[PDB]
């Protein structure tokens, strides 16, 4: 599934709830360290509504555990990311993903 | 702002033709399907809206997972943003515990394919040149290796046909369906060829493909095979050029020499053994515009791939023609 390792503490109590929109900054890498996506490089926060599966399972469950302001490393296993298929051209099949995530705020 | 603006703003050295990985799912999942547009051999195409903006969604069926995969893989690894190439937005794998569903989101074009268009309308000399010119430009853009960051490796389509060219509202075309495309990675002299139980549409297959002689270790062979097919497309178009009321009914290449849904063997008899080509009416020799088209068709139809015109050259002679007629 997903492992969440804190890099920098959040307020410790404001966890996203189903229906809310999470605003975050991330950087995704494959296990070997090659980056494959980064809202930071875009200088534009990424937004998604928790519960509507607009993101992979490991994210929906991983970010549901950071509290606003928190920055953490989410290590997601294939069955919680893009599984056997992977994502054409970007993510190899059976890939374990590592994300650097920061929950900026909720809306 | 538009989905195209968005694609531009989120672009970073390293990004593919459409939106970034995670944003792709964000948008794919937020799209509201409107109407089934077409039910092709490889899944349905739906007109969909995203925050009001019209978009196109091709939903592939289990069997073309490989076509879905390759098309998306190509738009992702090869920077393809050109006015004559179907605009890619996002790809998504929405597998519900009930049934997997493969999505391909792209720009929407109401007219549909050149095939639907030509069946619906006859065309003007000017209209013909617009269609043909833009098709050649798109193909020449695919076949071309462009150096640099905003660069791009050469690509061969492998399934060019009326049905895989879309015509925009401005009377222009853009090439679509890159599910069988091959990439030339000159940085290793290799040809990236993806696995699929699917192969080109048989009536548009070049002679070398029909008889299996095509040397698949040489990238040029693939471009030459596309040229032969582009030539048949030009024939389909010219056949509908209406001047003073005279034109033909719409027809697919070899409609008269072959059964519908032709087998490799049947096409082979006509094209390799009998060395036949679609008929070029004598009347096309009078009117200069058709005469240039006809000459291009013939230069595309030689049995010898190496004697065929280049997509760029067709682009050029077509450009010259287009300026001699406003």
């Amino acid at each position: 599934g997903v492992q969440v390792e804190t890099i920098s503490p959040g307020d410790g109590r404001t966890f996203p709830k189903r229906g809310q929109t999470c605003v975050v900054h991330y950087t995704g890498m494959l296990e070997d360290g090659k980056k494959f996506d980064s809202s930071r490089d875009r200088n534009k926060p990424f937004k998604f509504m928790l519960g509507k599966q607009e993101v992979i399972r490991g994210w929906e469950e991983g970010v549901a555990q950071m509290s606003v302001g928190q920055r953490a490393k989410l290590t997601i296993s294939p069955d919680y990311a893009y599984g056997a298929t992977g994502h054409p051209g970007i993510i190899p099949p059976h890939a374990t993903l590592v994300f650097d995530v920061e929950l900026l705020k909720l809306e | 702002t538009t989905l195209k603006d968005l694609i531009y703003d989120m672009t970073t050295s390293g990004s593919g033709s459409g939106l970034p990985l995670l944003v792709q799912r964000t948008i794919a999942r937020t799209i509201v399907l409107q109407e089934s547009i077409g039910k092709g051999r490889f899944g349905e195409v739906w007109r969909g809206k995203w925050r009001g903006e019209e978009v196109a969604v091709k939903i592939f069926s289990s069997r073309e997972e490989r076509s879905w995969f390759r098309e998306a893989e190509i738009y992702q690894t090869v920077m393809l943003r050109h006015e004559n190439i179907l605009g890619f937005i996002a790809a998504d794998n929405k597998d519900n515990g009930t049934w997997t569903q493969l999505w391909l989101v792209s720009d929407y074009h109401e007219h549909g394919s050149l095939f639907d268009y030509l069946n619906r309308y006859t065309v003007t000399v000017e209209g013909m040149i617009k269609l043909a010119l833009s098709t050649a430009s798109g193909l020449a853009h695919l076949h071309m290796e462009i150096v640099g960051t905003q660069g791009k490796p050469a690509i061969a389509h492998r399934d060019l046909k009326s049905k895989n060219i879309l015509v925009k509202k401005n009377g222009t075309c853009c090439i679509a369906d890159l599910g069988l495309a091959v990439r030339h990675d000159s940085a290793t002299d290799t040809i990236d060829i993806a696995p699929n139980h699917r192969v080109g549409t048989k009536r548009y297959m070049a002679p070398e493909v029909l008889d299996d002689s095509i040397n698949m270790k040489h990238f040029e062979s693939f471009k030459r095979a596309d040229i032969y097919a582009m030539g048949l497309v030009f024939w389909e178009i010219a056949r509908r050029c209406s001047i003073g009321g005279i034109h033909e009914d719409y027809q697919l290449p070899y409609y008269d020499l072959v059964p519908s849904d032709p087998s490799v063997e049947e096409m082979r008899k006509v094209v390799c053994e009998q060395k036949l080509r679609p008929n070029i009416p004598n009347r096309w020799q009078s009117c200069e515009a058709l005469r240039v088209m006809a000459k291009i068709m013939r230069e595309c139809w030689y049995a010898n791939g190496a004697a065929r015109l280049t997509a760029l050259r067709i682009k050029k002679t077509l450009s010259q023609l287009s300026q001699q007629e406003g």
